């Protein structure tokens, strides 16, 4: 559909921060609009509606219909790792809701002390299958993917133990080579100067 | 409670029939089909009113058959199935226009059963290192070589799921990017803190539940029938 634009990102917001959220529509007949919330397993689940100029207030929550610019925008105060979602604008056409393709939010985890470093893991079973983990960094690392097809290479994932209120960020790498190290594993990245690399 | 949904993953052999359902809420005179892919936002294909199916989409081909006989339920049937059908299908009512949808069925369309395949798992142990360092410990689970992308990983602790310290990757990513039956990767993560992990009776399980073949599909190897299962896999702790 040419009816709901939105722009994919994914845009990043620090934690606490507030959210912006943006979407364009091309028709002004339009009247009715929608904020779905999808989280990335899941279906989209609908978190507010506006049917009418102007702004509306539901928590955390501010979305804001202009018919004059023809735009809504859902806004996003204080930040939590739990709005770490895709967020699907949509529009009423007679009786069926149109979706644009959403945008997707990463909330940055606010990481008091980083330590960053590389630690190599071994398998449980086999002793001679492992692992690289890369963690501890700041929450703006940009981890790389691998353009190496014998190394794989997973995105940033923030964890929280919420029991000692410590949240942290990691990258995990491994290759079908077991002679490869995890010093000369995440290269293809820029990670902070000083991360620790153990022998 | 809301709405429903089955199957909730089908693997289909290219060119076969299959069929889909949708059990809405009941007070809903609104019934909505839609197509989703990653990345994209659900597609528009039909909307059923009562019985009455009021609108199809140019993405509801002719191949593509929905119907709500007793205005309620609703199934959806593709027939001879294309690579290009594979998307999540969702389904949706309403009492007037806003929208509430089911959890989906997830269709994979592949050449040919055989390059659906169970994952491995395997677990791998805290480092040393991290232990001495930051007085935690952090797991790694490693789920390769499945095909379809469609698996659950959790997390196991002396026999109880655990969700605290747990970082699962949001996708699993191609093992041969450029294929087109790509076999699929995924991590996770578990951080507890060193002396819950160096206790020898703490138990630690990553769980993968694999979505594969149905009972009633044509097995026609040697090799295990590649059917919805679990694996998982294990360590204990280790007082070093």
């Amino acid at each position: 559909q040419k009816e709901v634009e939105q722009n994919s990102g994914p845009l990043s917001v620090p934690e606490g921060a507030i959210a912006s959220l943006n979407c364009t529509y091309s028709d002004r007949g339009s009247q009715s609009f929608f904020w779905y919330r999808q989280y990335s397993g899941k279906s989209p689940e609908l978190i507010m509606f506006i049917y009418s100029n102007g702004d509306k207030e539901d928590g955390r929550f501010t979305a804001q219909l202009n018919k004059a610019s023809q735009y809504v925008s859902l806004l996003i105060r204080d930040s939590q790792p739990s709005d770490s979602a895709t967020y699907l604008c949509a529009v009423n056409r007679d009786d069926k809701i149109i979706f644009g393709k959403g945008t997707r939010l990463h909330i940055l985890p606010n990481i008091q002390n980083p330590d960053p470093a590389v630690y190599q893991l071994r398998d449980s079973k086999s002793s001679d299958k492992s692992v690289c983990l890369f963690t501890d960094f700041d929450s703006q690392t940009n981890v790389s993917q691998s353009k190496d097809s014998d190394v794989y290479i997973t995105d940033k994932c923030v964890l929280d133990m919420r029991s000692m209120d410590f949240k942290s960020n990691s990258a995990v790498a491994w290759s079908n080579k077991s002679d490869f190290a995890c010093a000369n594993a995440f290269n293809n990245s820029i990670i902070p100067e000083d991360t620790f690399f153990p022998s | 409670t809301g709405v429903s949904q089955n199957p909730r993953h089908k693997i289909t052999k290219r060119g076969q029939n299959v069929t889909f359902r949708c059990d809405p809420i009941s007070e809903h005179n609104r019934l909505y089909w839609y197509r989703q892919t990653l990345g994209q936002g659900p597609e528009f294909l039909t909307y059923f009113q009562n019985e009455a199916q009021l609108e199809k989409s140019r993405l509801l081909s002719d191949r593509f058959s929905a119907e709500r006989p007793k205005g309620s339920f609703s199934t959806l049937e593709i027939q001879r199935t294309e690579q290009g059908d594979s998307a999540m299908y969702l389904c949706a009512s309403s009492p007037d226009i806003e929208q509430y949808f089911g959890p989906g069925t997830r269709l994979t369309v592949t050449e040919d059963l055989k390059n659906v395949f169970p994952p491995e798992v395997a677990v791998f142990e805290p480092s040393e290192a991290e232990i001495s360092h930051t007085q935690k410990a952090t797991l790694v689970c490693l789920a390769t070589g499945f095909y379809p992308d469609h698996v659950e990983l959790s997390w196991w602790v002396n026999g109880k799921e655990v969700h605290s310290g747990v970082c699962t990757d949001p996708q699993p990513l191609k093992e041969q990017p450029a294929l087109n039956d790509s076999r699929y990767a995924l991590s996770s993560r578990l951080r507890v803190s060193a002396t819950f992990w160096q206790n020898p009776r703490n138990h630690f399980r990553c769980q993968v539940q694999f979505y594969g073949l149905s009972e009633n599909d044509e097995w026609t190897q040697d090799r295990a029938k590649p059917v919805t299962q679990i694996v998982s896999a294990e360590a204990w702790g280790r007082a070093d």
